[PDB]
């Protein structure tokens, strides 16, 4: 019944540049309630980037509005962030979020050369 | 076939009666050829994956027992939702709760306080503007917005015996909001058919008269039923 | 024998209809090998060792008296619980239970007033708020969850004559709480069956109409047994 | 009537290791209420270390979490705790505990070379 979410992508890249992250679950992503991604950068505490709820309508925080884009995706149930104008402070851990309970494990993401 | 495709995006419009008759159709061409073997037509031409979609989130009588019957023809399984199981949550959901809902500058003074998911459901105006600051009467009801949200989408399954939730939520879907105010102070399905209006207003928290007018008359309806 | 063994882990169910079933059976069939010498088996299967755990701490009529019909078919002894005496405490009990429920930073203010058990099971919001010092309208609310946890749980023996503990259970185990305050203010099970709602507000502590009505309606139906 | 505690284990260990005390009663825990255990520093007022219903659910303070497990054990008439990762402040004299009145009579648990 515990649903398992496992993410994918990372890594790193250059200032300005565009990437894509996925969370795959374990049931249909189309019976959750809401699911989000998080962001903890090292030496501070966890911050939401995106919701979502089981009708498609998404809330942004206005720190990465017009930056960031979530969305479903009902063939296979994954779940994927698009993150195109990238600054050099938003390197951290980023983690997938079922309804609040169950987490993710976190893949870590950096912004150089 | 190819005619079956023509009716598979109808089901997004915005009416009602375009849903309903779509239903109507796909249920009753299932039930005409479930019989035979050739039941692989729902299967090749993706038909299931919206039906197993609407189904679930879904407050709308005869389009989803359409699709339950359609559904259980074909021998697969109906999908139900998976709702947060709130009353049974600690500090730390709480926490995370406030920060999706955006409501990051108050997570300090619920952590002070310990505030836990039995807490958080049993909130009242007096302890929010005392002790947990929130002064003005805006930000209040934004609070209360959201959390009036939650309460609907929550799962009382581990606190609830005789399945009141469902018994609320068939009469209006706003109301199943109040249904840990009745377990909490006792009531379930049998005994409910005597409490009195002034029993519901301070003990259960409704306020709105009109939604204890529709529940005293909802109850005392369903009189001795055993 | 070996078949036993299957009944043995299905107690363990969450649902009430499977662990009826398993102890009507195991019941039953203790009472038709009771006659006959051939007891031993219950022995060295293990089964008794379960039944003399699910006895005590069970609030269902149906499996906890058939477990009881099955351990004195056996001419064993039903275990009881061991329950706190709280209404004969000290201030050093108090305090190490305040140390227990995890209100530690409070135990110097309980010590300065001398609050025992016999003060402790009359405590209000006033005395509380007013010179405990528990402020925040949240920190009372978590202190009377604990506190009406504790009192269902306690052992009224010392002090209560007609068995009022376990009327009160009979109808609805959250109602054990309010023994204490029926029998300090004097009432007994003979004459309970004529006191108004308006005493059972203000003197014997009941505050949710809910439960005043349930119990008013309890006690008057058994009018006049003797 | 009156329940009789006794406690076993104790000693002495390294910094950083692990122990198991055991405390065996005169009836069936199964009947009791609470079982808790407590610790007492020289110098110091008693405190809590982890408490265990008749259901099983169990709470620890902050201070612990993580490092100490408290158990019954049904087949004889014992309660467990379990202590994994020790510091150097982790030295008392510890003491189990029925309902609320009835206390046992300690054993001391030092931790250095």
């Amino acid at each position: 019944m515990a649903v398992q979410l496992v993410e994918s992508g990372g890594g790193l890249v250059q200032p300005g540049g565009s990437l894509r992250l996925s969370c795959a679950a374990s049931v249909s992503i189309s019976r959750i309630y809401v699911m989000a991604w998080y962001r903890q950068a090292p030496g501070k505490q966890r911050e939401v980037v995106a919701v979502i709820r089981y009708d498609g309508t998404t809330n942004y925080p206005d720190s990465v509005k017009g930056r960031f884009t979530i969305s479903r995706d009902n063939a296979k149930n994954t779940v994927y962030l698009q993150m195109n104008s990238l600054k050099p402070e938003d390197t951290a851990v980023y983690y997938c979020n079922a309804n609040v309970e169950t987490w993710g494990q976190g893949t870590q993401v950096t912004v150089s050369s | 076939p190819d005619d079956l495709q023509r009716l598979v995006p109808l089901l997004d419009s915005n009416r009602l009666e375009a849903q309903c008759i779509g239903a109507f159709y796909l249920c009753a061409e299932a039930a005409i050829k479930s019989l035979q073997g050739k039941t692989k037509v729902f299967s090749d031409i993706g038909a299931i994956q919206s039906l197993k979609r609407l189904v679930s989130y879904s407050t709308n009588g005869t389009k989803s027992a359409l699709a339950k019957r359609a559904l259980r023809l074909l021998g697969e399984e109906v999908p139900r939702p998976i709702l947060p199981s709130v009353p049974s949550w600690k500090e730390a959901e709480v926490q995370t709760w406030l920060q999706q809902i955006g409501f990051s500058k108050y997570c300090e003074s619920f952590r002070e306080q310990q505030v836990d998911g039995d807490l958080l459901l049993r909130l009242t105006e007096e302890e929010l503007q005392t002790d947990l600051g929130m002064k003005s009467g805006i930000t209040r009801k934004r609070f209360f917005r959201e959390l009036t949200e939650l309460k609907t989408f929550a799962n009382y399954s581990t606190c609830d015996r005789s399945n009141l939730a469902d018994w609320l939520g068939s009469l209006d879907p706003r109301f199943r909001q109040y249904t840990y105010g009745l377990v909490s102070c006792g009531l379930d399905r049998s005994l409910l058919h005597r409490v009195s209006e002034q029993q519901l207003l301070e003990d259960c928290g409704i306020h709105l008269g009109v939604h204890r007018a529709r529940i005293l008359t909802a109850a005392r309806e369903m009189l001795h039923s055993p």
